[PDB]
């Protein structure tokens, strides 16, 4: 279990996700963006499974729902992430 | 290569 | 995200699991067994998604792989579980 | 697929 908190920038949170192509498959961090919030923070790493976002469990959500909740965060607001590796 | 979305 | 520890009895841990179809699908708790370890502990609930078992993440493991992890725990020993609601 | 452990 890994817990972090990232601030939303105009360029995003600084990471890419994969998975969630059907409601039964979990999501994963595919890449970290150079000089992005995820990377300066240094706690997330490629292959990490996304468990929850702002206390909301995302294991069971589609890749589309999760992208939506990440893009739904206003610039400057922060997000609490729980990841498993 | 599966779908990879930046956020 | 919830964290419990259960003691292994001859009768098992007192819960059943569904899911884990493919290695990118997740596993869930279907039922709790009357007065078994899990139910008496009172923390686990049906629908709960299994994230990890004893420090190690099970989200990338199949249904049989995780069942082998629970069955390979000797009686009297206890597992640490992290589950998400 | 429901296994009792």
């Amino acid at each position: 279990s890994i817990h972090t908190k990232l601030r939303k920038s105009s360029r995003g949170f600084g990471f890419t996700v994969v998975g969630g192509d059907e409601p039964d498959e979990f999501l994963q961090i595919k890449s970290l963006v150079l000089d992005g919030p995820a990377a300066l923070d240094g706690k997330m790493e490629t292959g990490d499974v996304i468990v929850s976002v702002n206390d909301t469990c995302v294991l069971g959500h589609t890749h589309a729902q999760v992208v939506k909740i990440f893009q739904s965060i206003p610039i400057g607001a922060s997000v609490d992430l729980e990841l498993c590796r | 290569r599966r779908r990879e979305t930046q956020v």
